[PDB]
RNA sequence: CUCUGACCGAAAGGCGUGAUGAGC
RNA sequence: CUCUGACCGAAAGGCGUGAUGAGC
């Protein structure tokens, strides 16, 4: 697991992750890309972002650890960039991706962040 | 990694631009002086480097002869010139200590050329021990110019692809942001060839075709040491020549 | 005679001038730069010359002890103060081959002011063939300023001493020349000690009456050579004590 | 005479210059002395100027001949400094005048160029 | 395209070769 | 305080590692 990749998400917690976001899309408002991704968190925007475990090169998210413990926004990681882009609803891939507002979907958001705060402690 | 090497290489790019800004104020002033003893050389010799290094190795018009022109190496017709336009000319004359002084301006500027020449080369040097990829993109001296407005690697390599694409056009972005008016297509990045030799119609395109790439190699550059620019360099090729096709 | 001497002139005082702008832009980079590496030195050397000469001839802080700042001719209370907060500073580390560049720009500033004084003591020299009454009065660089406002020795000595009066204030002269707004007492001349230093409430008699001897001082340079600079600043004395006397 | 007097002036002619002043003082403009006689020569609002013979140092009115000739304003010299200053209604001398508006002696002004148009050529 | 123009000083005197007024 | 954000292409294909639109 590449180097940006700080804490090990049991397999449970990844697919929890991925119907948050899936959800989040439909009854609420996602960002897709590593680029929007991170304006959303530089703006305070972001309720959580998932980050692929996958990215060749590692570095292109490799920036959004550090500028999610800045803006303390919790972050988490799923094994499959394929994966997450359809979880977000397009057709190719996705580096990584926002939740600015959860929807019907809150309640996942706040026990994602409630078990990963533990991850990081 | 250090870690302040990203810091000269900025001043380093502002010194260039500094010097820069001298050499042409005291040319500007050398040719204006030089002029009143010897008026037809201005329109003679346009570019900067040979009129000082004329100025600086040859100085009164009593020292011109065909030998002396050969030496300091200009064409042909050049040197079959200057030699009318000297003997003929409506120039004030010049004594001795009026013209060593206006040499010693000339002395002065050559030792600025030597000097930006070396702020080249630390530049292109330290590149590569700070953005290897940043540099093989773009070059070494736009890719400091990056890392400049940015205010480090660091702060470049937290950024967007969408800052990186404006950054330099400050202003008409802000402008922009602020009023609603059409924002800039490029900032800085403007000078990579493909994009300011382009049809006007794909500069925006490409623009964002390499703010992409860089934002990525910024990442590498800053994140790993390890380097991927052979392979940045290719997709971006392609993706221009995939823009340039439908066009 | 010649006749294009004062256009030399002219255009030596305009290099001086060039030239201060260069030494105050390449100083201040100097400063910024050399800070990266120590902060501190900055506040301690608030005198250019000094802050160049240590950069030049000390370069990285290692090689700095007692022994080299004595050489370098500074107080010994500063020398300590530096010699302690170098032992104790947050600065970055410098490579040998980053301090040698930022080494290089100090040793061109310095060749600057080795410039800067060669054109200082070649106008002040040629101001005796061209203008030796105009030096007497108001010294070898105010007279050239002068000359060099005016366009010419030939143009100062054509103009009304009310115009001399001025020269240099041309966009204060301008502004109340449209809208009948307060008029300049004084433009270069304000250099002149005598009314750059005397009671503000004085200084508008004063320019007035230097201003006419300047215009009798460059009527004579132009049109004789004759040389009346004794009388003229006599008589200049005499008027100074005498409007000092009633205020 | 000095070599700023590049003319001789009829004893006569000299009179009426001075009595050309007079009355162009009371019926008329005038401007007195260098400084305003040169003002008056490059804003071309000169008529005539009379140039005293007895200027110390001479070199103060040498700049009036070159920059009336190129104004082409005619100019006469009189004899004295103190005499020209009177003649403008002032206590003190004079080291040259210029009429403006010739006022009642326009005649005066006329023949006195006239009659310098010859000295000259 | 480049200020004003005969007053100042208690007087002695100064002053168009520039008094006075005036935003380098 | 630092653009936009899913389309483009006749298709083969390209495209959230950024399509499109846009005032260095």
């Amino acid at each position: 697991k590449p180097s940006y990749v700080k804490f090990e998400v049991p397999k449970e917690l990844a697919e929890k992750a991925l119907q948050a976001v899936e959800i989040a899309r439909d009854t609420g408002k996602i960002r897709k890309g590593t680029n929007e991704t991170t304006k959303a968190v530089e703006r305070g925007q972001a309720k959580l972002v998932i980050i692929a475990e996958d990215v060749d090169p590692e570095e292109i998210v490799a920036h959004l650890p550090p500028l999610c413990e800045e803006k303390e926004i919790p972050y988490i990681y799923v094994p499959s960039k394929k994966e997450l882009g359809a979880a977000a609803g397009i057709e190719v891939a996705a580096a990584s991706v926002a939740i600015i507002e959860p929807g019907k979907a809150r309640d996942l958001v706040e026990e994602i962040a409630m078990k990963v705060k533990e991850l990081m402690k | 990694q250090s870690g302040a090497r990203d810091k000269m290489v900025i001043q380093a790019i502002e010194a260039l631009d500094d010097v820069d800004k001298v050499i042409n104020l005291l040319v500007a002033r050398l040719r204006e002086w030089y002029s009143l003893h010897f008026p037809e050389l201005d329109e003679l010799l346009p570019k900067h480097p040979q009129y000082v290094a004329f100025v600086k190795t040859v100085g009164h018009r009593d020292n011109i002869n065909e030998e002396v022109l050969r030496e300091l190496g200009l064409s042909e017709e050049k040197i079959k010139k200057i030699l009318e336009a000297k003997e003929k000319t409506m120039g004030a004359w010049m004594d001795q200590t009026d013209i060593e002084v206006v040499r010693q301006l000339a002395e002065e500027i050559d030792r600025l050329y030597q000097l930006r020449k070396k702020l080249e080369d630390y530049i292109d040097r330290a590149m590569d021990d700070v953005a290897p990829n940043l540099k093989a993109l773009v070059g070494a001296k736009l890719a400091a110019r990056l890392i400049s407005l940015a205010g480090g690697l660091r702060e470049l390599a937290m950024m967007p692809s969408s800052t990186i694409q404006v950054l330099g056009a400050e202003k008409a972005l802000f402008r922009h942001l602020r009023t609603g008016a059409k924002p800039p297509k490029h900032g800085v990045i403007y000078q990579y060839p493909a994009i300011n030799r382009s049809p006007w119609w794909q500069r925006g395109k490409i623009a964002r075709a390499l703010a992409g790439k860089l934002a990525i190699a910024a990442r590498v550059d800053y994140f790993s040491g390890e380097y991927i620019a052979e392979e940045l360099k290719k997709e971006l090729e392609a993706r221009i020549r995939e823009i340039k096709e439908k066009y």
